[PDB]
């Protein structure tokens, strides 16, 4: 296929537990001071998820292809915006319409096209020593793009492209759902402050976009970025620095909750209707 | 009361007949708040179009279509829509709007139809048999016909087979008909497919070049994003009118609210799981719905043999001898300061009787 | 060719049951109103058969 990266000591995955995550509103209507029960694609309380590491500062770079099931909950713990974008598709061999959602430092590019992806897709920036500037140099995503159905180009902006090290200080929350082909993305940012694992807490979720595709998505993959600097030996085939970040992926399954609404009509407390007979 | 009881002698008591409802007066319809417009200014009016064998395909997506912006800056000659009425292009939405722009002669316009024969419809641009779209043709003797002579427009004369619908064929090779293969000698059985037209300003109106743009779309297929125009109304409040808010049909009094919502969802329901409030989708204002269908009517009689006059009890009505009780609004009976024994029960400690020149007192 | 039989194709409104329509008017399709000269966007309501 294409070129790949070497000296990749892939650790075995570890299974951890999440604590009351994935509680979003039923529909487009507000209700107040009233208890109402629905059936949507949720995470059950106290479930087991899979933890994938991306810390190198060691020698860990793993980004496998995950199959797209009936709702994927995505919480991301970042400190320097390591996770750039996502790709969606079935086979990724320029014969199936592929969705590519990338958050570049200049534009937000969303393209539903027929792309050709390689074996190991990633991103790469270069940091100079004589000048303090972050420029995108290595862009090893695709070879060619011929056919397209959709293109979404946003406004130009500026990002710092941080590459510092330390503890996690962002919590990015993405909720991917499909009802009748409508791709429903839900966004939430939380300024967390802890070292590792997953923090505990309770919060509601806000909408982002409802992009109306009509394709069948089977698999997806999350692309990372590499820092090329003075710590590299001097080659792009073996010298890399992924950074230090962690992302949590959980698959949604249709539960039933009871939601408590205050005077402002937001989610305050959720009761799982089948976890134990007291909550039942 | 007689047609309620189905009798001719009505005994003393309170009876129920019907209900007082208030009819709506106006009907306001919202929806357009999005200022996006499809680029019609280059489709029907360009600097130079293309030939019939090499027509230009333009994709129209992520905008709002309109019909009234077509007859204010351009005059046409031929306008025919196949498979759809031209007056149904406003309420109905569209999917996959494609425009095929090509320039032909004035005698070839009738050959561009879904189900004709000839040369152009079989060798240049094949139309489908179940075609659903509009065909727009107009005269343009301004840019397509040079005063010194324009011969840049070409058409295909010789081809091996026919064409599929929505197929473009561009070839500049020498056509071969029989034996002695040519590869360019310009001899016997060596045909050139791309032949020149005869667009001259010295001829008649039939030899003038005509610009034909065919709009093709789909109906009731795929998640659409480009719909047609929509008429909008004004906003009226504190009146029981009919309305339509984001597809929800409601009729009632839209009073001002004292609560605020969150800026991503639209409607509002109360403790009873029914609609109590709605956000205005144009002015972003929370409006409380309350319909004007409240109350019933009740008839008080002293008896048929006693008198032929009544008192009328309006149940949930705020208010000759109009008196408001705690049980409702009473018309046809006067309130007295004296307290008698109760004869006909009404509600909330009010009773009516027939005392003293005599009337019904409450 | 037998072109002696006609039918109504364009009409502004619909019809009630048990009613025959005799008089025909020049139908207007969108803008450019006709007012009885039948110019642009003025289709005829009566069309022949095949």
């Amino acid at each position: 296929q294409c070129v790949n990266l070497t000296t990749r000591t892939q650790l075995p995955p570890a299974y951890t537990n999440s604590f009351t995550r994935g509680v979003y509103y039923p529909d487009k209507v507000f209700r107040s001071s009233v208890l109402h029960s629905t059936q949507d694609l949720f995470l059950p309380f106290f479930s087991n998820v899979t933890w994938f590491h991306a810390i190198h500062v060691t020698k860990r770079f793993d980004n496998p292809v995950l199959p797209f099931n009936d709702g994927v909950y995505f919480a991301s713990t970042e400190k320097s915006n390591i996770i750039r974008g996502w790709i969606f598709g079935t086979t990724l061999d320029s014969k199936t319409q592929s969705l590519l959602i990338v958050n570049n430092a200049t534009n937000v590019v969303i393209k539903v096209c027929e792309f050709q992806f390689c074996n190991d897709p990633f991103l790469g920036v270069y940091y100079h020593k004589n000048n303090k500037s972050w420029m995108e140099s290595e862009f090893r995503v695709y070879s060619s793009a011929n056919n397209c159905t959709f293109e979404y180009v946003s406004q130009p902006f500026l990002m710092d492209l941080e590459g510092k090290q330390g503890n996690f200080k962002n919590l990015r929350e993405f909720v991917f759902k499909n009802i009748d082909g409508y791709f429903k993305i839900y966004s939430k940012h939380t300024p967390i402050n802890l070292v590792r694992d997953l923090p505990q807490g309770f919060s509601a979720l806000e909408p982002l976009v409802d992009l109306p595709i009509g394709i069948n998505i089977t698999r997806f993959q999350t692309l990372l970025a590499l820092h090329r600097s003075y710590l590299t030996p001097g080659d792009s085939s073996s010298g890399w620095t992924a950074g230090a970040a962690a992302y949590y992926v959980g698959y949604l399954q249709p539960r039933t909750f009871l939601l408590k609404y205050n005077e402002n009509g937001t989610i305050t407390d959720a009761v799982d209707c089948a976890l134990d007979p007291l909550s039942e | 009361t007689k047609c309620t009881l189905k009798s001719f002698t009505v005994e003393k008591g309170i009876y129920q007949t019907s209900n007082f409802r208030v009819q709506p007066t106006e009907s306001i319809v919202r929806f357009p708040n999005i200022t996006n417009l499809c680029p019609f200014g280059e489709v029907f009016n360009a600097t130079r179009f293309a030939s019939v064998y090499a027509w230009n395909r333009k994709r129209i997506s992520n905008c709002v279509a309109d019909y009234s912006v077509l007859y204010n800056s351009a005059s046409f000659s031929t306008f025919k829509c196949y498979g759809v009425s031209p007056t149904k292009l406003n309420d109905l939405c569209f999917t996959n709007v494609y425009a095929d722009s090509f320039v032909i002669r004035g005698d070839e316009v009738r050959q561009i139809a879904p189900g004709q024969t000839g040369k152009i419809a079989d060798y240049n641009y094949k139309l489908p048999d179940d075609f659903t779209g509009c065909v727009i043709a107009w005269n343009s003797n301004n840019l397509d016909s040079k005063v010194g002579g324009n011969y840049n427009y070409l058409y295909r004369l010789f081809r091996k087979s026919n064409l599929k619908p929505f197929e473009r064929d561009i070839s500049t090779e020498i056509y071969q008909a029989g034996s002695t293969p040519c590869n360019g000698v310009e001899g016997f059985n060596c045909y050139f497919p791309l032949q020149s037209y005869g667009f001259q300003p010295t001829n008649g109106v039939g030899y003038q070049p005509y610009r034909v743009v065919v709009l093709s779309f789909e109906l009731l297929h795929a998640p659409a994003t480009v719909c047609g125009p929509k008429k909008s109304t004004n906003l009226v409040k504190n009146k029981c009118v009919n309305f339509n808010f984001n597809g929800l049909t409601g009729t009632g009094v839209l009073t001002e609210s004292n609560k605020k919502f969150l800026p991503f969802q639209q409607f509002g329901r109360d403790i009873a799981d029914t609609t109590d409030a709605v956000r205005d989708p144009q002015t972003l204002e929370i409006l409380d719905i309350t319909p004007c269908s409240f109350g019933g009517v009740s008839v008080i009689t002293p008896g048929t043999n006693t008198s032929n006059q009544v008192a009328v009890l309006y149940q949930d009505v705020n208010c000759s001898n109009v008196f408001q009780t705690r049980a409702g609004c009473l018309i046809g009976a006067e309130h007295v300061n004296n307290s008698y024994e109760c004869d006909i029960p009404i509600g909330a400690g009010i009773c009516a009787s027939y005392q003293t020149s005599q009337s019904i007192i409450a």
